[PDB]
RNA sequence: GGCAGCCAAGGCAGAGCAUCGUUGUGUAGAAAGGGCAUGGACAACAGCUGAUCGUGUUGGGAUUGAUCCCGGCUUGAGGCGUUGCCCA
RNA sequence: ACCAAGGAGUCUAAGGAGCUUGCCAGUCGGAUGGCUUCCAAAACCUUGAGGCGUGGUGAAGGCAACUAUCCUUCCAGAUGGGGCUAGUCUCUGCAUGGAACGACCGGACCCGAAGUCCAGUGGACAGGGUUUCGAGUGCUUGCAAGGUCCUUGGGACCCGAAAGGUGG
RNA sequence: AGAGUGAUCGAAGGAUGCAAAGAACUCCGCGAAGAGGGUUAAAAGUCCCUGAAGCCGCAACAGGAUCGGUGGUGUGCAGUGCUGUAU
RNA sequence: ACCUGUUGUGGUGGAUGUCUUGGCCCAGGUUCUGAGGAAGGACACAGCAGCCUUGCGAUACGUUCGGUGAUACGCAGAUCU
């Protein structure tokens, strides 16, 4: 299938994972990681300020 | 990029900043520059005005 | 026996850190810069149903 | 994230400029005060108004002077005492002048105008 | 070297023909700019007897005269007095071609300084 | 801050996008005295490299 | 140099094939989609030779199948006797050389469960671990030390 | 026209593929040396500085020890145009002079804990310009995980490691590619 | 500030491949002769103006 | 490929310089052989531009060639280009 | 028919073989955690499980690479040493290729299970032989990033069916 | 907008100028136009930034039976530039 | 005269260049409709209005009130400092 020695593909992408015109897709892109890091930090310190004189 | 390689890039960029036949090559005017690297007293970290900067 | 670096605006002479005796590896610098410059990119893409 | 309202987006800023209402065009069409007024009131710029004097300071009518007679906020224009121009026929019309060009020589000084001067004059 | 190319060696160039894209004369869509024929039956690509010349490396010219102009001098596109001062030492090898966008005000200064430095400006008389 | 070409940085986090902008090397850096003294401490440089000549 | 002067191109071969009609895929045999199958199609019919030659043990079923294969109770990183004395601060390795005391090597501290018996041992040490080969036991016992089974 | 023989193309490599300017400086030094000293050692070192990185493979302090184990090499300098890394299995090192392109922290500590010296190639060029009393050793290019797969497993006699992309079975009996052509039970087994 | 005594090959690799200046990185530009000798003077420490200025002796 | 008889030149070590020798067809295909060219990011040119940008049109020159530069005219900016590198 | 503008090997997961770079029996660790008007969703940091590698072999029960001065052997062979001589001898022996192993690890046979031993329910190994196998070891050739040419799944270089289905 | 009884399908279409200063008045004509004369930096003239190629009109010049062609080649003859140019 | 050509010019044509109150993409927040009548659909409503309007409903391009503070505007017409 390759005309070579490459391993047996075993690709596992047969089920419409791709967001095309006909499909919604099975893709989740984590572009929020950067902003969510800061947001988690901010809500963590808001938790601290809320339950202040106690361990965070 | 691996952290080791990024740190090596930083090291090399600093060495090249220290070599002044490259500061002028990149296009800085070393006419009035006394030394390279340029060091400055810590009193400037307490600067408040762009005029004093 | 490190070289001395003067401090401008104030008569003072510090030594020269060992950072500035390292290898001037422009190639590593260029590689790492062109790969770190990619870390502020924001996605762009056409509409999903565009043209269909 | 940059906070809300303080955005340097070209498209948004231009949209705002070209869809502003009249109460916002009143402050977009502000003009600079003369040095006499500026020293007297310790205020640097005001929104231009009908019935006050200006000096043009720019454009093909620079160095001319006259009282403002019309703020055409739809066109961002300002019509002046005697800066006129004949049409094809003898009809004299007014030339619109963006108030950034003019400086202000006098004010009308209504009640709200004097109150605005005082409020902006008190240094803080 | 600040040496102008002689007419003796300008006239020993090797006669590059007027290469054209094949059948650029049939159609206005086929432009004049050369393209290597990739056709299967193309007589041009097969180099039949009476067909035009085929672009190749045999026509390339020696390094001493390649890009040299009929003036005997190479050209240098200048936009500043800085570039004139660059050509200061090669007023015989090079000729200062002012850029086409450089205005009349800078063209005047360029022409002045270049005629003090005695550098030839191929487009000295451009705007006034 | 307002001075047009000037960028700001700290030895605690040296940005290569500022030490070698454009990928080009040899930029003028104007370290303060304590930043200078902490350069090799931060970058964890113990020795000078033996480089060929 | 001159070679370094050529940091150019992003799709070199594709952008180079512009102007050549078949795009590097031939005029006779076109580049047509799936002219041999999709995936591993034909492993026993028309890719039989390929599968036989590059992947012999494909196509079959061998062995006891183990339902609910737990791997945590089978996890067992192994080290060797050659890599023991590196794990002793050589101050101990020096103060215990000819004397009777032997330093103690706790392999679980470094992440090894079994001890394999390849590599010679210079001086007897005491090795705590979760398993040992009989070669490792033999070498440690002859060097002088002792193996210890530790949970 | 002429019925040509093969026009000569030099097989040997004469430009460093390395992008390190200091490897290029060493290539410059040893071009100079292979020209105006012209010893077999200098020509060899020039070749090996040209070599790509697959072909100047890492080498261990154990290989250094094995090279210098003979009493003939008491003052010799073990030269490796390679990165030198430490063999944790090696405990007692002798005082050794070792020249290389890079010494790992572990290899440098192991060689300087025995009283030895870690030389760079410029130091070697200034110490032994003719490379006299220099034991060249290379490092092994077989035992690579690519070299093990080179060839075909389904060819009798070739004991090639089958190419398994990311699939490492947990049941070694029910492994991938182990049944038909791997046991004579399944009608045939690839010959040895 | 004798930071580093850099080789000509390394210095010129840095200039050619990390500066983006035509008069320096283009070997066949009608400014590269003067620019090459100028940068060599600058690296030697003194560049003339034949009185020779003092220029950032590193 | 500076440790050179001297100047001139070269002076980017896969570069350059000097001498000599060999060999030049090519479909499919290839080149870790070399370049032209387009949009934009990061940088450099204290780059050009109302003393007229860019487009276009017409002549000229350069190039083996991809293509590049210039003069004239249109046109008038709600501007443009050269080099390195990166994203297409 | 003519001209203009558009127009076709792309991105992605996994992988292969080169090349580049860094580190090294380690390497990487941007899941997450610490910081600091916009820039900054950046940069920096080693809290990091873990991934790959360090051991393989057996269906499995499981077992697990000899060598106490150093060193597996042989043939070819890169360097280098010491004598010597324009005859020319010894020592070193890398890489690579081939062969071998009186070697060893795991599996499979045959004759046996003699012999030693004990965390002692009689259990643990042990000996000698083989036309034996392993994707085995014999001084660990690793990890990560980038780049090139490719593979397979994906619309998959671009366009192209007659068809099949679901709902109206 | 439009198409289809319908379920549905579904376009083309941006830019005067700094300012309307959007072309006064005159001649001719039924009138539109046109010729003048104006606005304006400019008609940029509500078709309005620029205005390519293809195609067409006109004037000038050069030729005109023949695949005896387009194109190539080496000259020539007319027209037309460009470069250099000794005493 | 016709044809072919080359220029100049004038038309037809809308390519180019430059821009853009538009799109697309990513991140953050909210999700807040309705029998007290929603979303949608009609018919109405402007001195000169056909269309459009996330204009409006016989109080019909708008009513009360607040913030602002002299316009709005394509014409006119009385209110307004």
């Amino acid at each position: 299938v390759k005309k070579g020695n490459a391993p047996v593909p075993n690709a596992h992408f047969h089920k419409h994972w791709n967001p095309t015109g006909s499909q919604k897709g099975h893709v989740r892109c984590f572009f929020k990681q950067g902003p969510q890091k800061k947001i988690r930090r901010a809500r963590r310190q808001k938790k601290a300020a809320a339950v202040f004189p106690r361990p965070v | 990029v691996p952290r080791k390689v990024r740190r090596l890039a930083v090291r090399a960029a600093l060495a090249a900043s220290a070599i002044p036949a490259l500061v002028m090559a990149r296009g800085h005017n070393l006419e009035d520059v006394p030394e390279i690297p340029l060091v400055v007293p810590n009193s400037v970290e307490a600067l408040e005005k762009t005029k004093d900067a | 026996a490190r070289p001395l670096v003067t401090v401008q605006k104030e008569g003072k002479t510090v030594p020269l850190p060992k950072v500035f005796s390292s290898a001037l590896r422009y190639d590593v610098v260029r590689f790492v810069h062109t790969n770190i410059a990619k870390n502020t990119r924001i996605p762009y893409a056409v509409s999903r149903r565009a043209g269909h | 994230v940059n906070k809300v309202g303080k955005s340097g987006d070209r498209r948004k800023a231009r949209k705002s400029y070209f869809t502003a209402p009249s109460h916002v065009r009143r402050v977009i069409m502000s003009a600079r005060l003369s040095k006499d007024l500026r020293q007297k009131y310790k205020v640097k710029s005001l929104p231009i108004r009908k019935e006050d004097e200006v000096k043009v300071k720019r454009g093909s009518h620079k160095g001319r002077d006259g009282k403002v007679i019309a703020c055409y906020r739809l066109k961002y224009a300002v019509h002046i005492d005697k800066i006129t121009r004949e049409k094809a026929n003898g009809q004299t019309v007014q030339i619109g002048i963006h108030p950034s060009n003019v400086e202000i020589t006098k004010l009308k000084l209504d009640k709200d105008r004097k109150k605005l001067l005082e409020t902006k004059g008190r240094r803080k | 070297v600040n040496r102008t190319v002689t007419r003796k060696e300008l006239k020993k160039k090797k006669h590059v023909p007027h290469f054209k894209r094949y059948q650029s004369w049939r159609h206005v869509r086929v432009s004049e700019s050369w393209r290597k024929p990739h056709g299967i039956d193309s007589a041009f690509r097969r180099r039949f007897k009476g067909y035009p010349a085929m672009v190749g490396i045999g026509y390339k010219q020696p390094k001493n005269v390649r890009h040299v102009h009929p003036d005997g001098k190479r050209q240098f596109l200048v936009h500043n007095l800085k570039d004139l001062e660059v050509l200061l030492m090669y007023n015989k090898k090079y000729a200062a071609v002012i850029g086409h966008s450089v205005g009349a005000r800078k063209r005047k200064s360029i022409v002045t300084r270049a005629k003090e430095l005695q550098i030839k400006v191929t487009n000295a008389n451009a705007r006034l | 801050r307002n001075l047009p070409g000037v960028d700001i940085n700290f030895v605690s986090a040296l940005n290569l996008l500022r030490l070698a902008p454009g990928g080009h090397i040899g930029r003028l850096i104007v370290f303060t005295e304590d930043a200078f003294n902490q350069l090799d401490k931060v970058l964890k440089v113990d020795t000078i490299e033996g480089l060929p000549d | 140099t001159y070679r370094e002067r050529k940091n150019k191109g992003q799709h070199q071969k594709t952008r180079k094939l512009r102007g050549h009609v078949s795009h590097g895929h031939g005029r006779v045999g076109k580049h047509r989609k799936h002219a041999s199958g999709r995936g591993n199609a034909g492993g026993q019919h028309h890719h039989r030779i390929w599968m036989d030659k590059y992947h012999p043990g494909y196509f079959g079923k061998v062995g006891i199948r183990r339902f609910h294969y737990r791997l945590n109770p089978r996890f067992c990183p192994t080290t060797s006797i050659s890599r023991l004395l590196r794990l002793v601060p050589k101050e101990q390795l020096e103060a215990c050389k000819g004397k009777e005391e032997l330093p103690v090597v706790n392999l679980l501290q470094h992440g090894y469960f079994k001890l394999l018996g390849t590599g010679r041992l210079s001086q007897g040490v005491i090795v705590k671990a979760r398993s040992f080969s009989q070669g490792a036991e033999r070498k440690i016992k002859k060097a002088g030390g002792a193996c210890i089974l530790v949970a | 026209g002429i019925d040509k023989p093969k026009q000569y193309k030099n097989k040997d490599k004469r430009h460093p593929t390395a992008t390190n300017p200091y490897i290029r400086v060493l290539v410059k030094i040893y071009r100079f040396l292979a020209r105006r000293v012209a010893t077999p050692f200098n020509k060899a070192v020039l070749k090996r500085l040209m070599k790509s990185r697959m072909w100047r493979p890492r080498i261990s302090t154990s290989r250094i020890k094995l090279a210098m184990r003979k009493p003939d090499k008491k003052d010799h300098i073990c030269v490796c145009v390679s990165h030198v890394i430490h063999d944790d299995r090696v405990l007692g090192l002798k005082p050794l002079k070792v020249c290389a392109l890079k010494f790992s922290k572990g290899a440098r500590a192991a060689i300087e804990s025995a009283g030895g010296q870690c030389l760079t190639f410029d130091q070697l060029a200034m110490i032994t310009p003719k490379g006299s009393k220099c034991v060249l050793i290379r490092g092994k290019v077989t035992r690579r995980k690519q070299y093990k797969s080179f060839g075909a497993p389904g060819v009798p006699g070739s004991h090639a490691v089958p190419k398994l992309g990311n699939r490492k079975s947990a049941l070694r009996g029910r492994r991938h590619e182990n049944a038909r052509g791997r046991r004579k039970s399944r009608a045939f087994k690839v010959k040895a | 500030c004798k930071a580093q005594t850099v080789d000509k090959h390394v210095l010129w690799s840095c200039i050619n491949f990390g500066t983006s200046n035509v008069a320096l990185i283009d070997p066949y530009h009608p400014a590269h002769r003067g620019a090459r000798k100028y940068i060599n003077q600058f690296h030697s420490g003194k560049v003339p103006k034949k009185a020779k200025e003092a220029k950032a002796e590193e």
